[PDB]
């Protein structure tokens, strides 16, 4: 039962930290705009 | 005399306009106390002219002099006088037996045939 | 006992981990995304100069 | 904060013997361990978080 | 004497052969002592006149501090504790540590907040020493002199070099003394003084000699 | 080069008070702090041998502080190692089981000293004289950053690239080996591991600390 | 074969890829080591081999005064104390020092006697070795000759150099045995000749590693 645990807990902190990567990774010159 | 700073970089009187010159500090801020209204004579030469002369008790540069002289006179004897009134008292609460204590007190403690005890802060008593 | 349990309801873990191995796969994936995210910095265009990036 | 907890007065500390009253923190907790632990509880319930 | 070629020599008369060449008796106390040729390069042999001058001075007021406190307590003053080597652990003790046990001087207690102050106003002060502060900035770096010379004991230059010999001189001895002083508390176990009044007791018994089965590597 | 490490304007290693760094330590090498009051380094051919002797010294205890944590961790966790502590690992040998890589019977299980002494001795031998001398992996290459086969995954083709990780492996050197001088200092006045030491100084930092043991080697 | 380019090493096979450009091979015992690069400098260069050479005959000598009483002891000489590490103790006895035993030769009692005698003649023998003597003036260093050299076994210099390789490397040999007596006297705690009878008896159970734990750290 420690292993469905241990897979969700993989599962999630890398879901986690691609979100939290993806912010940082000069996100907000993502727009369409000029400047 | 080749100096440098305290906390390293180059070292000097740093900037002198806050106290001297037309622009300084004064007893009032900006907004409340317009630089039109600072009397003539006080102007930025003397040490420590913050513009404050409510009554208009000087009068012209000379008499400012006069005062300059009691009011720095006045200030190195008060100086002189906080150190001596603070410092034996804060000794004698902590252990020793200075045996004046408080300055109020200390003039009648030699009243009589009685002497005083003189700590020598490093070294003894 | 009937059965066997995991017992930490109401204990109160730190993160939720009673069990050691789950804190090394916490910071396995996590130490794993950024070491990608660090070797990929190099796409993202640098700041060094004091004022850059979006602003008003 | 600390310091009125501490010398001037105290606080009410309502889990004192009987009804709580006020008294002086003498030994506030500071352990690194146990005041970290509420930050990273859990916020369900049993744990409740800070 | 002291300088130039006919100057005293660390081997007396038997000391002409002796000296190398780069010790040509310029800087104070150069008695062409390198046996070991450790400061044949000019810039190597400044390093070492610098750290020589620099532990000499340290070393003279570590001797005086460990002398002073041993012979007071001598007199009559309660130190809570004389010994130099023991004089470090009554910051533990309840009463704090007291200047010359007088309970409304210092009485420190914290032993971090001491190391923390002492780390800050050394490292200023060492950090002035290296390249200049408010003392001055332009000189030398052994010798600034200016605000460090207020009585102007060294103006005349025969004088002022003659007090650098007696300076380095006296700091020698100070060094050695010192490191005695280390031996004879890792050895014995009691102060100086104690050790001098234990030699002057009886000196045929009480010497080196009587401690030299201490270190035997029996097993 | 043109970089913060490098040049006249380069950090050094007393802030605002260091003044004029010495005159040869110009500030072409990683790591150049212009610290060097002792004025070992005034031969340039001793201060080559110097730079030598330091960065192998940090490459030893960069792997040697990995190794003294790593085991301690493990063991602090749950693995039943013969004995976790570094400064008590080299004893396990002389136990009935013999030395057990991460406590498993089947994994090395070492008996005799002798012969892990004698292969170690004929296999640093051939390694160092083949560090020194160029041997089957590279031969005309330099003496401390050889490359090629030692460089698989090409993190060091760009000059500049190759001057930041000069630079960082040096301080990350440096780093560890004042570490390990911790270590050797701890082990001998402490007498538990790095992790029981950091453990109760985070117990209780006011009074778990150094200055505890000030009054350990005092003489009687 | 010694003196030359092509000249033994200390790493064999490993050292003529890597080896100091200032030892070019002609002085004795030059096998290229000098990985520290300490000797980069000619004069220091040359002072480190006057420590090394006075080391190695220092070491020869004492090697030999270690190894001879506990072997005459064996053979049944009524020493008062056969280790060396424990000789010096025999002045503290209530008998006194004997030599090999015998109440009539020596028998000294006092220690202060024999330390000051030391002191004045080694005083005097090192100054002349220093500086030059009676026993010739501005002679070599190292090797004087004359009437050092009584026998004239190094008139033909080739031998001469010969024998300079063969003292050097006897020497070096005897400074590595005199450091590996320190050693053992530190763990084991008995003579040099009672540890090669020990290892003798049982070489794979009883070596170095059995007292491995000896300075584990306590607490
Ligand atoms: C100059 C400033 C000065 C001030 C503000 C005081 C202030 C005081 N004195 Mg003092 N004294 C001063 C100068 C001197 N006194 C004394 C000698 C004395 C004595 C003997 C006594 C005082 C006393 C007093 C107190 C009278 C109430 C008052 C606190 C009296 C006191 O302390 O009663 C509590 C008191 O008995 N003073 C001498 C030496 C002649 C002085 C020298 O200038
Ligand atoms: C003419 C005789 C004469 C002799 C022989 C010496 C010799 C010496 N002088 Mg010199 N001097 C002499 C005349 C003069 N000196 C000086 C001025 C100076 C100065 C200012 C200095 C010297 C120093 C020295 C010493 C330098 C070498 C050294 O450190 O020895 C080291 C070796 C020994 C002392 C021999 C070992 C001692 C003993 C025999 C062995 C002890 C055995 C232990 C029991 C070992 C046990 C420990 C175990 C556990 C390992 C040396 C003792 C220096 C000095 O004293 O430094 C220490 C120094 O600073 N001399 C003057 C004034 C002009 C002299 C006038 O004639
Ligand atoms: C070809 C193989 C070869 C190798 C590998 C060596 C290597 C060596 N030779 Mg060389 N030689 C070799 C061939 C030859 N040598 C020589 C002639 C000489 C001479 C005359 C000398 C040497 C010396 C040396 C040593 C230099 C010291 C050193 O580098 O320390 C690095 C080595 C170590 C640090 C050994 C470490 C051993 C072990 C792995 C570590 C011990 C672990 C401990 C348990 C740690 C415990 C910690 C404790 C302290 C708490 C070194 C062992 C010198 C010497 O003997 O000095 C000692 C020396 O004087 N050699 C000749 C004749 C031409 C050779 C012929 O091929
Ligand atoms: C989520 C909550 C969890 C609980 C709470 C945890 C709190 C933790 C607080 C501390 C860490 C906070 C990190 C926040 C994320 C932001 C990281 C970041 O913006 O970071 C951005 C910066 C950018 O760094 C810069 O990056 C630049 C670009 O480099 C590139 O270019 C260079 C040449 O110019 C070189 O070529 C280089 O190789 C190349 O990559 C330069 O290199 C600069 O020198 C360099 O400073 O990184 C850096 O700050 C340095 C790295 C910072 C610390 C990172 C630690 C990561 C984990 C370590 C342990 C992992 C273990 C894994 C084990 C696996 C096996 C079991
Ligand atoms: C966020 C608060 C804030 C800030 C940033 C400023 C900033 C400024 N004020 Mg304003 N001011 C404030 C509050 C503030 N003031 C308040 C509350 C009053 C009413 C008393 C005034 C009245 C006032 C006047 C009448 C004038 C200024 C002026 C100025 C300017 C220069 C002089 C100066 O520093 O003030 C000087 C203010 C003081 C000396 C007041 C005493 C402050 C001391 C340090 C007490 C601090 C208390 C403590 C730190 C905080 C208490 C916390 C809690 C109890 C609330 C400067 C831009 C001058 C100006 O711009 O001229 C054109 C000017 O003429 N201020
Ligand atoms: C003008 C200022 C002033 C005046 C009038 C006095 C006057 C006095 N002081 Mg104070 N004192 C002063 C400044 C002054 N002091 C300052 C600046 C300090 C700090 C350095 C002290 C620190 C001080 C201590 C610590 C003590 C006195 C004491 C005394 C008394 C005896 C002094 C004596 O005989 O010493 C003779 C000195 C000859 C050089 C006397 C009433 C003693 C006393 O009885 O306290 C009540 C005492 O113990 N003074
Ligand atoms: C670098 C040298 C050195 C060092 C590290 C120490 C360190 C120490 N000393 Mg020692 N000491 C030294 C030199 C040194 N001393 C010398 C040269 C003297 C002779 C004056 C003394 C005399 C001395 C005494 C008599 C006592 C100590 C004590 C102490 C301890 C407390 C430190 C403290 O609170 O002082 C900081 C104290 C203050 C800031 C209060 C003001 C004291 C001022 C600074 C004294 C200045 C003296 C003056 C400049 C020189 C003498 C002038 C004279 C010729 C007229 C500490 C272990 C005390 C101790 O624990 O006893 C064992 C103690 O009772 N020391
Ligand atoms: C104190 C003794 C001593 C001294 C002064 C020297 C000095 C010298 N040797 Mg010699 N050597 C010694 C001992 C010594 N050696 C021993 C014991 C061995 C046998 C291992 C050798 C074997 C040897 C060879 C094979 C060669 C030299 C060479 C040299 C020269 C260049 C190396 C150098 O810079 O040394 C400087 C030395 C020092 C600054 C001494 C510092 C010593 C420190 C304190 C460490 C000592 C303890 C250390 C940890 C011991 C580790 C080994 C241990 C197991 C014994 C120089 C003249 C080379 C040369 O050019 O020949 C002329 C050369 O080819 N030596
Ligand atoms: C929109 C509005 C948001 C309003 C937010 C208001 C404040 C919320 C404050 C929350 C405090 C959380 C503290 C730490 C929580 C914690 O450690 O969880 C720890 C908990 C506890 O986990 C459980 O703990 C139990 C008690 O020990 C048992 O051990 C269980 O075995 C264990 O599973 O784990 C979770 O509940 C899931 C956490 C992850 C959920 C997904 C987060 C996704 C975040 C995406 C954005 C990232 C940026
Ligand atoms: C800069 C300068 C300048 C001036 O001028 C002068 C002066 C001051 C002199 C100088 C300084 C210097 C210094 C500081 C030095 C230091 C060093 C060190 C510390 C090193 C270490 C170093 C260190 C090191 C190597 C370490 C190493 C380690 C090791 C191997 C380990 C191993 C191991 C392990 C893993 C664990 C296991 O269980 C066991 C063993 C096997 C045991």
């Amino acid at each position: 039962m420690l292993t469905l645990k241990i897979f969700v807990y993989t599962v999630v902190t890398f879901f986690v930290c691609l979100f939290i990567f993806g912010f940082l990774s000069n996100d907000p010159a993502r727009n369409p705009g000029k400047n | 005399k080749a100096t440098r700073g305290w906390l390293g970089g180059q070292g000097g009187a740093a900037d002198l306009d806050k106290w001297y010159g037309p622009d300084r500090k004064l007893f009032l801020p900006s907004g409340l106390y317009d630089r039109s209204e600072i009397p003539e004579y006080l102007n930025g030469e003397l040490a420590g002219d913050y513009g404050y002369d409510p009554l208009g008790l000087g009068k012209d540069p000379e008499t400012v002099a006069k005062y300059r002289e009691n009011e720095l006179l006045h200030a190195r004897w008060a100086m002189l006088a906080a150190a001596g009134i603070l410092i034996p008292e804060g000794l004698q609460a902590n252990g020793a037996n200075i045996k004046g204590g408080t300055w109020f007190e200390t003039g009648a403690e030699m009243l009589n045939g009685g002497t005083l005890n003189y700590f020598a802060v490093p070294w003894g008593i | 006992l009937v059965d066997e349990r995991m017992n930490g309801d109401g204990t109160g873990r730190p993160f939720g981990v009673n069990d050691p191995v789950l804190g090394w796969v916490l910071l396995g994936v996590f130490g794993t995304m950024w070491a990608i995210w660090f070797i990929g910095q190099k796409d993202l265009g640098d700041f060094e100069d004091a004022d850059d990036g979006l602003k008003l | 904060l600390v310091w009125k907890a501490m010398y001037f007065g105290g606080v009410y500390d309502t889990w004192a013997p009987g009804g709580g009253d006020v008294r002086v923190i003498t030994n506030p907790t500071t352990n690194a361990a146990v005041i970290f632990g509420y930050l990273v509880k859990s916020p369900f319930g049993g744990d409740g978080w800070i | 004497e002291f300088y130039g070629p006919n100057r005293a020599k660390w081997l007396g008369p038997y000391s002409e052969n002796a000296t190398p060449a780069y010790l040509t008796g310029e800087f104070p106390g150069d008695y062409g002592w390198d046996t070991a040729g450790l400061s044949a390069d000019p810039e190597t042999f400044k390093r070492y006149r610098e750290l020589e001058l620099i532990h000499a001075r340290w070393a003279m007021l570590g001797a005086l501090g460990c002398i002073t406190p041993e012979l007071l307590a001598k007199s009559g003053t309660q130190f809570g504790e004389a010994v130099w080597f023991k004089a470090g652990a009554q910051i533990f003790s309840e009463g704090g540590l007291d200047y010359l046990g007088n309970p409304s001087l210092v009485h420190a207690q914290n032993i971090v907040a001491t190391l923390a102050v002492q780390v800050i106003l050394m490292g200023l002060v060492e950090g002035y020493r290296v390249n200049g502060g408010p003392a001055g900035e332009g000189l030398d770096p052994l010798y600034p002199g200016e605000s460090f010379d207020p009585l102007g004991l060294a103006d005349d230059p025969d004088t002022f070099a003659e007090l650098k010999v007696k300076e380095i001189k006296n700091g020698r001895l100070a060094m050695f003394s010192m490191f005695g002083f280390f031996v004879q508390a890792i050895v014995t176990g009691k102060g100086p003084i104690q050790n001098l009044d234990d030699h002057l007791s009886n000196p045929t018994v009480n010497n080196a000699f009587a401690f030299a089965t201490k270190f035997t590597p029996s097993a």
